[PDB]
RNA sequence: AAAUUAUUUUAAUUAAAUUAAUAAAUAAUUAUUAAACUAAUUUUAUAUUAAUAUUAUGAAAAAUUUAAAAAUUAAUUUUUU
């Protein structure tokens, strides 16, 4: 009958142990931050580099972490070679890095 | 100490100069 | 490795559910016999008797040694302070 | 508006046609094509990428630009921060103050 | 009751409601049998027939050539949807508000019904309910009175 | 201070235009040092405003609706959002009874029609 | 503490003072396309307070007075205004109804007809004004004792029940009873309302023209007209009403949360708005050009790129050892079985 | 509002409207077009739920912010302790509970193993079911059928069975016959002017059971 | 101590009475199969031991 | 905010996507005057429905019968409770060659149900808590820790910190003193009461948005994979990651319907996409706790219901994340049959009454009809 | 014991119960509780009969046994299956009796005074009846939850002049001229 | 002068606490004086 | 139970 | 004793009595939630309450009053976002 507290779960990231709170709120446990990338609290946003929380990733990219640090070995095999999923696939475009020669930017090869 | 809202300044107590002078009776704070 | 790095590859003593208590604990016995609280919903008197009803009765006032024996309610002062600890039993 | 003549020149919209946030999507069908009438020759250019850069920005033909944040703000307000790039020509930053009400 | 169906006869209601004597179920062979059928061969009547408790089915609409824009259902055990609760149950509050919860059609159009009844009882509107505070069980009395009239 | 708020007035600098009734007479004598007074005989009332001489006050003023700027000084803050809630009621009664007034007139025709109908 | 407003008190801000858009119809249409189915200095300053006067003389009741401040008005503003302008066609409307009050009905519908002749030729005119247009020379009809052409009052609402966003006028002002967080004090601001009498024009007249297009067929016994005049009329109240309706929010007191007020006063598309654009009906053109999929068959339309190899199924047990891509081996010649065309 | 069409009142926004946000869907926009119910976080929670606690309530000191001066909350550090367990509540002047007498050694309304405390069955309700046809008016109505036909459930039928109390019934129609334990007189007079019967069954907790669960 | 043992099988499919607090919101593919074959198991594997 | 007025733009269009506003007629990708984050159109999640949902249509369905198909009236006669839609529905059941057969009247007390948001939450808040991994949240607590139980400086004058037996949540070794431990998780008590009306208030939106796809057998020629995916490229529903999945409710066919899947479609809906198929059902029994205040000390556990909905019982959750549902009529047989008693016992009495009168309590039992299948 | 008008041995005292053969009773809730009964009864011995169909390979080696220990099917056959027949019987007989006094009230009474009036007096028909079971025929009421659809209201939503754009796709695209919105104050 | 955002934020450079309402009567409640509870014209009467 | 002591 | 983590807010205030092998308890205040328009006046002006939450005994400048006070004590209007 007593509707759950979704607290919120499903959308965002644990909580950190407030003052406030019940007892049946999960938060995040002792030393461990709510935040992955924050290990300062200047550390910026992580480009293309997610961490996939939450359930079996359905489509796993090899430069997102999954239980995992972060591997310039295992995470970006190939640094010239750069993913993106199409219909679902986890295809390979050449990277390419954006350039200015007539007032428009040009998607040239990064390699 | 019995420490209530309205028993004295509410949080704490500061000194801007409207009141250095001018405090409760216009006479002035004893120190400032 | 985290929480304590060697605190927690030693292993001390692990916690459990911890039990819980009577779960009519707060109708405590010197208000179940003392009291008994009687009306119609949203108003609860906890009627108690006299108070001088056992102790000294010869010469006290005639018309006063029986205020003792109505069933009078207890000021709400005292009403909010016992029904108190039984509303604790789902707060919030 | 100098001598009748605009000062800004382009409106950056940078949004993805598909993924969330739709304030963008929900104002470039409601507010924007109104704007466009009013201010014609404002070279309002829309950019469809993955991760949008939220934030709207005018570049003003004196060369400057002056960016906007839409996080999380609706379309209405999409609006007036386009109407705020239009009036202003970002060409000077005075204290409005007793030494600043002429400028000259 | 009478005495306070006038208070909804005397409002300026549309949906008008069942005049009061045809709205009560309590008024040959033996000065005229029982209600419930009792027929003359030894008496067989008819189980859900008679009442003295106060149910019967509904008395269907108010007029033919009006349409009523809200139904209100009844429960499962035939009662109106009409409960007072509590502000505050837990602090034992004494102010109370009403909840109209079996209803569907246009609740709008059964909450501005209400306000003609209430001109003075804040009363919002939810998808399932109609909330209506401050009116206690003397108001819970004051809807079935009308809940009925409106043939409901 | 409480004379004041009869006089409506509490802020420096604020002014009222109190008549000269006897038991304002007397909130008025208690604070004589706090207030500045001036009277007008009400001729010289009539003209301060461009009013001709035959217009009383006792039918300008049942002109005003009675519900200007603050209404009422109800006892209590509360009951003074009572006061203001109830009027933003008898609006919106105000348009419903209009919009079934519409109804019923349409419901009895629609009598009539339909009565007249058979014959 | 309890106010008193004898100081001056700053109006305070609300949403119930937009600068709302003045109705304008259609770009695509003009008026009698519909009809026909049934600066220099000026003082507008001083003409501004005079054309006020005259209103306040016609509504207390010295009409043939207010005609004469009326003549000044469209005196003035058909000196400033060029031609076809609409305010130019405002005043010599008014000035139309104010001969009526006079009996000079001979120049009141003449006054009257070229207002439409003064509406029609504009490119885009207030739908405000051209239903009072003709919902005035509909009274004037009547007053001179024509009974049937002065029932172009169902003609008058034939415009708002085509050409009027019944849902613009309380786009903002349906979500106030969301703003108030107060319950026992200061909460009449949970039951904020404002008249569709006073927050719409174009409404009220169409609520007026009907009413009189009631009494002109109670009088000509038209019972078969004042149905389609009432089944009309309620017809129009309840479209109208049916655009301030929302579910109460929160009801008992709500503390603190002041930063949800950024939710309640936006973009609230009315329930007019709602049902008519609804996006199955109205679809999202979306191109897939510029998205990452298109559903099974149309695999080649989109984002391009420099070269791309499809590696596999970006399933993630890639990342285990052997015995985890010994199985999942047969998934992608699998899934190739599944987007061939 | 615009005194001539042709100069546009211009649109330079306000602090309540440059700073807005996106209209999520409210339960009435999902109640009209449910064409908009396009995924799990548009199934947002009851609109009473305003979200968790984000103050702290001290006392004395209407809802204080987390984060702000703790200067006024001398008693919520110690009203967050809890009550004192185990100890008398009033801390000086004598009890209530203590100045107040021992009465009736267990109690002014206990329950001893064996007392006659029976649940109120209210001939309303009885007279009620027997119209709306959850119960059958031939079947001599006892406890079974009342059980088991949702008229009561199990919560209410404790060891002394029931009672059958004569509330504001005036009158009994039809014939009605019935098992219960001890009806109240009025109650047992209502029955038996109708041609009814009452044979108050009483039985043992024993039989309590093999009447319920045959 | 008591815990509806009564209940264990007497339940219409394999997954029910069955108190598993450890779920997910997507369960994968493997995952899936792995939770099918985890349900009849120690259904199965309660039996065989409760035979032997 | 508002903060970063500059450098967050490159002043360059890319010069393959970028492109300006033409004009007022141009019609953008993706612009739509209405705050939808999931702007599909027909043709990305295109509904398997004879109509488009308009507002006219009280449901994108043949509310009346058509003729040029054979019509198969519900299994259990139809009664219109409280929330139910009050307009008849029939909606045409597919072959498995993706050919339309017979069209079939749905139930209107389980696909009539109209949807009001806050009542399917309580499904929601209730999935999206019971499908946490409770057993993961564990924490280490404060006497958990194995340091010393003694000061081993007493503070006495100097200024070290008023600390000892450092073994508490402030220190970089320590733990907390009210941690979270599973079973101090609450795992929410779900009533049938409203989980009926939380999973008939989905299926009927999934009715009402469209989405509603009944098929006649969910089976496959061969249990492989490939057999499932050659059977979604002929019925044309998206079990890809990306495009909208699908959600069998599998019953088995009309004549021959199963609670226990059809093996053959059981090994092949075995595809690492999207899918999930979910019983055929939308009971659950009674919730019990027999731990209820503390009587199991070592459970380890959420606290609440011991016994909590199944994974693959059809849940809010993956009812909005997959957009088409596909119901073969031996769902629909069980849902009829064992909502029948459920939507009886909720019309009220002066209704009750009426039923052996018009044919719904014919009780197999007594012999006064042969029984239903 | 009672469950049936035969009166529990309680009746010890004779209590004889007079004026019999009294009421026609349809027996509505009864025959609901007997559907719902039934359905125990077979969904009890669904459970009784429940037989390994590993469709596993890991643990295929007890396929062939049942689902509940020996003892355990044994048991729960006599303790709940064989409770709930008798609790299904119960309701088959409080159903069967009272149809035997129907049987017996349906041909007395269709004789007095009409065969066509007879199931009539016997009727429940009320007036609105047609709400809840062919909703087609109601008017006198909009009980519909999307009420804004009833045909006494469906002038409320409005018709969009739509239009299909083949060089969108076959797209639907309304061709309302947007109203330019409320910008400022 | 020097208003500061609202209705009774006026002078804000006395030290008085504005938003006190001084017009109200003092709570006298226990304290004893012949001030107590009375509308200031009764305050001769010092036998009540 | 035990209960907590 | 030391701490108790989230700016841009949107209704006010103090109280000072019964008792204490001397302060977790009571009034009164404050607080959370909620309330109904009883003659008195202007067409003025009015925070009155219920229900719960509550680890408190001492009030600037005055006006005076006890006391070797050499201040404490009574006093009663202050008591700043």
């Amino acid at each position: 009958p007593k509707p759950a507290p979704r607290y919120n779960i499903g959308l965002r990231p644990a909580p950190k142990r407030q003052n406030v709170g019940g007892q049946f709120l999960a938060t995040q446990k002792h030393y461990a931050r709510e935040l992955w990338y924050k290990r300062q609290y200047y550390s910026t946003r992580p480009f293309a580099i997610q961490k996939h929380m939450g359930s079996t990733p359905r489509i796993l990219l090899d430069r997102t972490l999954w239980r995992s640090c972060w591997l310039t070995k295992s995470n970006l095999p190939d640094v010239n070679r750069w993913e993106k999923v199409v219909n679902s696939q986890r295809v390979t475009e050449d990277r390419w890095a954006l350039v200015e020669e007539d007032g428009v930017m040009y998607q040239v090869n990064w390699k | 100490r019995a420490q209530h809202p309205n028993a004295g300044t509410r949080f704490g107590r500061v000194y801007n100069r409207g009141f250095v002078r001018y405090g409760f009776g216009g006479f002035g704070m004893s120190v400032y | 490795p985290k929480a304590g790095c060697e605190e927690i590859t030693r292993q001390g003593r692990r916690v459990v559910l911890k039990p819980q208590e009577y779960f009519a604990q707060h109708r405590m016995q010197v208000w179940q016999m003392r009291f008994k609280e009687m009306g119609p919903p949203f108003s609860r008197v906890w009627v108690a008797l006299g108070g001088k009803m056992r102790r000294r009765r010869i010469g006290r006032q005639i018309d006063v040694k029986d205020m003792r024996y109505y069933w009078r309610p207890i000021e709400p002062q005292y009403q909010r302070l016992y029904m108190s600890r039984l509303r604790i039993k789902d707060h919030s | 508006s100098r001598n009748g003549e605009l000062c800004l020149q382009r409106i950056i919209v940078s949004y993805s046609p598909n993924k969330g946030n739709p304030a963008m999507r929900q104002f470039m069908a409601t507010h924007l094509p109104e704007f466009h009438r009013q201010y014609p020759q404002v070279k309002i250019d829309i950019r469809p990428r993955q991760w949008p850069e939220s934030s709207i920005t005018g570049i003003y033909r004196d060369g400057s630009e002056k960016a906007y944040s839409i996080r999380f703000l609706s379309s209405m307000g999409i609006n007036v921060r386009f109407h705020r790039l239009v009036n202003e020509g970002n060409d000077y930053n005075h204290s409005f103050s007793a030494s600043h009400l002429h400028l000259q | 009751r009478s005495d306070i169906y006038d208070e909804l006869l005397k409002l300026p209601l549309r949906y008008a409601l069942h005049d009061f004597r045809t709205l009560q179920a309590h008024i040959h062979a033996s000065s005229g049998l029982s209600s419930a059928s009792p027929d003359a061969p030894a008496y067989y009547a008819v189980a859900g027939r008679d009442s003295a408790v106060g149910y019967a089915p509904p008395l269907g609409p108010a007029d033919p050539v009006d349409v009523i824009p809200f139904f209100v259902h009844r429960s499962s055990n035939g009662h109106l949807p009409g409960k007072v609760y509590s502000m505050n149950a837990k602090t034992l509050m004494p102010a109370f508000y009403m909840r109209i919860q079996n209803i569907e059609g246009d609740m709008f159009r059964f909450e501005e019904e209400l306000m003609k009844i209430f001109p003075t009882k804040k009363i919002f509107v939810r998808s399932h309910s109609v909330y209506v505070y401050n009116v206690n069980l003397d108001g819970r009395a004051v809807l079935h009175h009308w809940l009925l009239g409106l043939g409901f | 201070n409480r004379m004041l708020r009869e006089l409506r007035l509490e802020f420096m600098g604020q002014t009222t235009v109190v008549p000269d009734i006897p038991p304002v007479r007397k909130r008025i004598w208690r604070v004589r040092h706090v207030v500045r007074v001036d009277q007008l005989d009400l001729d010289e009332a009539k003209a301060l405003i461009g009013i001709p001489e035959h217009i009383s006050f006792r039918d300008l003023a049942g002109q005003i609706p009675p519900t200007f700027g603050r209404g009422g000084s109800v006892a209590n803050p509360h009951m003074r959002s009572k006061m203001n809630f109830m009027r933003l009621r008898r609006m919106r009664l105000r348009d419903v009874m209009h919009r079934d007034q519409l109804e019923k007139r349409l419901l009895e025709e629609r009598h009539h029609a339909l009565q007249q109908q058979q014959q | 503490i309890t106010r008193l407003y004898t100081s001056y008190f700053k109006g305070e801000l609300f949403p119930n003072q937009l600068a709302r858009p003045l109705e304008r119809l259609p770009r695509g249409v003009s008026l009698a396309a519909a009809r026909k189915g049934q600066r220099p200095y000026v003082p507008l300053g001083e003409v501004a307070k005079l054309e006020l006067q005259g209103d306040y003389l016609t509504e207390g009741g010295l009409h043939q007075e207010a005609l004469e401040y009326y003549g000044v008005v469209a005196k003035a503003y058909e000196l400033a205004y060029p031609k076809d302008h609409p305010q130019v066609a405002g005043i010599r409307l008014k000035l139309a109804g104010a001969f009526r009050r006079t009996g000079r009905l001979t120049s009141s519908k003449a006054n009257c007809e070229a207002v439409l002749q003064m509406l029609d030729s504009a490119v885009q005119p207030p739908l405000e004004l051209i239903v009072e247009a003709l919902f005035e020379l509909g009274l004037t009809s009547e007053a001179m004792s024509d009974a049937a052409a002065g029932t172009v009052f169902e003609e008058a609402v034939a415009l708002v029940d085509m050409f009027h966003n019944s849902g613009q006028s309380h786009k903002m002002l349906r979500l106030l009873p969301r703003l108030g967080r107060r319950f026992n004090l200061n909460f009449e601001e949970k039951f904020v309302y404002f008249s569709p009498f006073d927050y719409d024009r174009v409404f009220a007249l169409a609520d007026q023209c009907l009413e009189r297009a009631e009494v002109f067929y109670q009088a000509r016994n038209d019972r078969a007209g004042v149905m389609r005049v009432l089944q009309q009329r309620k017809e129009l109240i309840d479209k109208k009403f049916f655009n301030m309706r929302d579910f109460a929010g929160r009801i008992h007191t709500m503390r603190g949360h002041w930063k949800r007020r950024a939710q309640v006063l936006t973009n609230a598309p009315t329930p007019d708005e709602l049902l008519r654009y609804s996006p199955t009906i109205h679809q999202v053109y979306r191109d897939f050009k510029y998205e990452l999929n298109a559903p099974i068959g149309r695999e080649k339309e989109v984002q391009p790129g420099v070269n791309r190899v499809v590696h596999d199924m970006g399933n993630p047990y890639r990342r285990s050892g052997v015995r985890s891509q010994r199985m999942f081996r047969d998934a992608e010649k699998n899934f190739e079985k599944y987007i061939r065309a | 509002k615009e005194f001539d069409a042709d100069h546009p009142l211009p649109v330079v926004g306000t602090r309540l409207n440059e700073r807005t946000t996106t209209h999520k869907w409210s339960h009435w926009d999902q109640y009209i077009n449910p064409q908009i119910t396009q995924s799990w976080m548009y199934l947002t929670q009851t609109p009473e739920y305003v979200g968790p606690r984000s103050g702290h309530n001290v006392i004395k000191m209407g809802w204080m912010k987390i984060g702000g001066s703790w200067k006024y909350s001398r008693s919520y550090n110690d009203a967050r302790r809890g009550f004192a367990k185990g100890q008398w509540q009033e801390r000086k002047m004598t009890p209530r509970f203590m100045l107040a007498p021992r009465v009736s050694a267990g109690g002014p309304r206990n329950r001893y193993e064996g007392k006659a405390s029976f649940s109120r069955l209210s001939l309303s309700k009885l007279l009620w079911a027997v119209d709306t046809g959850r119960l059958n008016p031939n079947e001599t109505i006892t406890l079974y059928h009342l059980r088991n036909a949702k008229v009561i459930a199990d919560r209410e039928v404790v060891w002394p069975g029931m009672v059958l109390l004569a509330g504001n019934v005036e009158r009994v129609p039809y014939p009605l016959h019935i098992e219960l334990q001890n009806a109240s007189a009025k109650a047992i007079q209502l029955l038996e002017e109708a041609g009814g019967s009452f044979t108050n069954v009483y039985m043992s907790h024993e039989g309590l059971y093999q009447e319920l669960h045959p | 101590g008591f815990t509806m043992k009564y209940k264990r099988g007497t339940g219409l499919w394999d997954e029910d009475h069955v108190n598993d607090f450890d779920a997910n919101k997507y369960l994968s593919a493997r995952s899936t199969m792995r939770w099918y074959y985890g349900m009849e198991r120690l259904q199965t594997r309660n039996n065989m031991n409760a035979r032997r | 905010y508002d903060s970063r007025s500059s450098g967050v733009h490159d002043v360059a269009p890319r010069d393959g996507v970028d492109f300006m506003y033409e004009g007022p007629q141009q019609v953008l990708p993706g612009a739509h005057p209405l705050p939808l984050f999931h702007p599909d159109n027909s043709v990305t999640r295109p509904p398997v429905s004879p109509y488009l949902p308009s507002p006219q249509r009280p449901h994108p369905y043949f509310t009346t019968e058509l003729p040029e198909l054979p019509h198969f009236q519900t299994t259990r006669p139809i009664v219109y409770t409280v929330g139910t839609m009050k307009q008849r529905i029939v909606a045409p059941v597919f072959d498995l060659a993706n050919n339309v057969t017979h069209t079939r009247e749905l139930d209107p007390f389980i696909f009539g149900f109209y949807p009001e948001t806050e009542e399917m939450a309580k499904n929601l808040s209730y999935w999206l808590v019971r499908c946490q991994n409770f057993s993961s949240k564990w924490d280490y607590e404060n006497r958990e820790i194995w340091r010393k139980a003694k000061k081993n400086w007493p503070n006495t004058g100097m200024g070290m910190a008023r600390v000892g037996d450092r073994k508490n949540h402030a220190h970089p070794w320590g733990a907390h003193s009210k941690p979270v431990k599973p079973w101090n998780l609450l795992m929410p008590t779900m009533d049938v009461k409203t989980w009926s009306k939380s999973n008939r208030m989905l299926v009927t939106l999934k009715m009402l948005q469209g989405k509603l796809q009944i098929v006649e057998r969910l089976t496959l020629p061969e249990p492989t994979q490939e057999a499932y995916l050659q059977l979604c490229r002929t019925m044309g529903w998206d079990v890809r990651h990306k495009g909208g999945g699908a959600l069998f409710m599998d019953g088995g066919s009309r004549l021959t319907p199963s609670s226990e899947y059809d093996r053959a479609f059981f090994f092949g809906s075995f595809f690492n996409g999207r899918n999930k198929l979910v019983r055929p059902t939308l009971l659950c029994d009674e919730p019990y706790d027999y731990n209820r205040t503390s009587s199991k000390a070592r459970t380890k556990g959420p606290k609440g219901q011991k016994n909590p909905i199944p994974i693959n019982r059809f849940n809010a959750y993956d009812a909005l994340t997959h957009d088409t549902l596909i119901i073969t009529e031996g769902a629909l047989l069980q849902l009829e049959d064992e909502m029948y008693t459920h939507k009886l016992a909720m019309l009220p009495p002066h209704i009750r009454a009426q039923l052996p009168e018009r044919g719904f309590l014919d009780s197999e039992v007594l012999g006064d009809v042969p029984p239903a299948l | 014991s009672g469950a049936v008008g035969r009166g529990s041995f309680h009746s010890v005292v004779a209590g004889a119960n007079p004026r019999r053969i009294p009421t026609y009773y349809n027996s509505a809730y009864e025959l609901i509780q007997l559907h719902r009964a039934h359905r125990e009864v077979t969904r009890n011995f669904l459970v009784r009969d429940k037989v390994f169909d590993n469709k596993f390979p890991g643990c295929s080696l007890a396929n062939g046994l049942f689902k509940m220990v020996p003892n355990k099917r044994g048991n729960f056959h006599t303790r709940e299956l064989t409770e709930s027949i008798r609790h299904r019987t119960i309701w088959g007989q409080r159903i069967q009796q009272q149809r035997t006094i129907n049987a017996a009230i349906l041909e007395d009474a269709t004789k007095v005074l009409s065969p066509a009036q007879m199931e009539d007096r016997f009727s429940y028909r009320t007036p609105d009846a047609a709400a809840y079971f062919s909703p087609q025929e109601y008017t006198a009421a909009n009980n519909w939850p999307n009420y804004w659809q009833h045909p006494t209201e469906k002038h409320v939503v409005p018709k969009p002049r739509w239009r299909r754009e083949p060089e969108l796709g076959g797209i639907t695209r309304v061709r309302d001229a947007v109203a330019t919105p409320i910008a400022d104050y | 002068a020097s208003t500061a955002k609202g209705y009774m934020n006026r002078v804000m450079v006395y030290a008085h606490r504005r938003r006190k309402a001084r017009y109200l009567a003092p709570k006298n409640a226990h304290v004893r004086s012949p001030l107590a509870h009375k509308m200031p014209e009764e305050y001769g009467n010092t036998w009540d | 139970r035990f209960y907590r002591p």
